[PDB]
């Protein structure tokens, strides 16, 4: 097994700037004069797309800006100028001999201007209450950077149990992230308290973005 | 245009069997080396099996972790690659891509989950905003609670709303997957025009359309 | 054109 190690793991580049991703091989992938090293791009929810073969040569219709380099055991993938749609994970991959092996992957994030989340709170549905559960959901949409902190309050008392926090991948058009927080409770306990709140601290706002409801409203 | 469609993933018990198949078009299939590659969050991209063209005696190779359990084969007359898998294990769980011309082209992928947990249909709950709203746009939601295994597919108004939609990756809460999705439109559109959350869970043969209704007191 | 092996294929 020829082991491939990429670095860095993640990477944030401004629009129009250089992105450089490395791939180190445990032994030489040179066979003949050709370095048998390929590069793939995987955007979220999609298969890997073939970009570069033979270390530096480009696949059909692959833009000029993607270009690789290196020989032997050390390889790079350069993206320059970087664009919004280049947000993806990039895998190096070795075809020198069986078994074919891939790298760990490197996420390229696109730097952009800061963006506050548009926060929306949602009580439980009528359907869910009559099932027996109660889930309060809070979408925090279209923000940057990825770092965000969500605090749930019930009648002003903080809660950490039952909370599910799912981030999206970076958007291919506006380079933002979005994120869903979900407080899950028994119906019995949902109806014991009145006020449900969803505090969200982000880089943008010093004081937190609050969104709130009370059940009799 | 090259097309690779996989089929026959799903849920199977440990020890059980499963046969993936892969239809291909847009290249002379009988000449192409074909592979299967899998992806899990723990192990990244694993090459699983190769089958070569008629000129190389339909030579097969396999990753060590599947030797003796997985058989790859092809029907050159039907442009199909098959992957028989036997004595399946939890670590065989992943997305299985069929690739053509080694890794030049990749299919969408098909999901194989190996687990003695039973299939479970999601409950699909609509999330309308708080009683009575006021901005120049409005966000609605859809909660897809407690399904197994992955995946579900979720669209809004049968695909008509692509922009405005953030569908969040699923998460494991109490051994079952929960998933949410927001949609944002201008406050003319809703509630006047009906917006509907469409959810399919192929593994349980579940298809639900849930209309988002405003909250009457 | 493509090889039998593919551009990503072994040498």
């Amino acid at each position: 097994d020829i082991v491939l190690t990429q670095s860095p793991a993640s990477l944030a580049v401004s629009l129009g700037q250089r992105a450089t991703i490395s791939c180190r091989a445990s032994e030489s992938v040179d066979n003949y004069g050709i370095s048998s090293m390929n590069w793939f791009q995987q955007k979220a929810g999609q298969p890997p797309k073939f970009l570069i073969y033979a270390a530096s040569k480009q696949g059909s219709g692959v833009p000029a800006r993607f270009s690789g380099s290196g020989s032997g055991t050390d390889f790079s993938l350069i993206i320059h100028p970087v664009e919004e749609d280049d947000t993806a994970v990039y895998f190096c991959q070795q075809s020198k001999g069986v078994p074919y092996t891939f790298g760990g992957g490197t996420k390229l994030e696109i730097k952009r201007a800061d963006a506050a989340p548009t926060v929306s709170i949602f009580p439980p549905s009528s359907e869910q209450l009559t099932s027996g559960g109660a889930s309060v959901v809070c979408f925090l949409n279209n923000f940057y950077p990825k770092d965000i902190n969500v605090k749930w309050k019930i009648d002003g008392s903080e809660r950490q149990n039952g909370v599910l926090n799912s981030w999206t991948d970076q958007d291919s058009k506006d380079s933002t992230y979005s994120m869903s927080s979900t407080l899950t409770l028994t119906k019995d306990e949902y109806e014991r308290h009145n006020s449900y709140t969803c505090e969200a601290t982000h880089k943008t706002s010093t004081s937190p973005i609050v969104k709130s409801f009370n059940r009799n409203e | 245009e090259v097309k690779l469609e996989e089929s026959g993933g799903g849920l199977v018990q440990p020890g059980g069997s499963m046969k993936l198949s892969c239809a291909a078009s847009g290249f002379t299939f009988s000449d192409a080396w074909m592979d299967w590659v899998r992806q899990s969050p723990e192990k990244g991209l694993e090459w699983v099996a190769e089958i070569r063209n008629k000129v190389n005696n339909h030579a097969t190779n396999y990753a060590e972790s599947v030797k003796g359990r997985f058989t790859i084969s092809r029907d050159d007359s039907r442009s199909v690659v098959y992957l028989q898998m036997n004595n399946l294990k939890p670590e065989d769980t992943g997305i299985y891509y069929c690739t053509g011309l080694t890794f030049d082209y990749w299919g969408q992928g098909t999901t194989l989950t190996v687990s003695s947990a039973k299939t479970t249909a999601p409950s699909v709950y609509p999330l309308a905003p708080v009683c009575g709203g006021t901005g120049s746009s409005v966000t609605l939601g859809c909660l897809v609670k407690g399904y197994f295994p992955e995946p579900v597919t979720l669209t809004w108004n049968s695909g008509s709303l692509s922009s405005g939609v953030h569908t969040f990756p699923a998460l494991l809460l109490s051994g079952l997957y929960t998933l949410s999705s927001s949609v944002t439109v201008t406050s003319n559109t809703w509630p006047s025009q009906t917006i509907t959350c469409n959810v399919a869970h192929p593994a349980s043969s579940t298809k639900v359309d849930k209309k988002i209704e405003p909250r009457g007191p | 054109p493509p090889g039998a092996r593919g551009l990503t294929g072994r040498p």
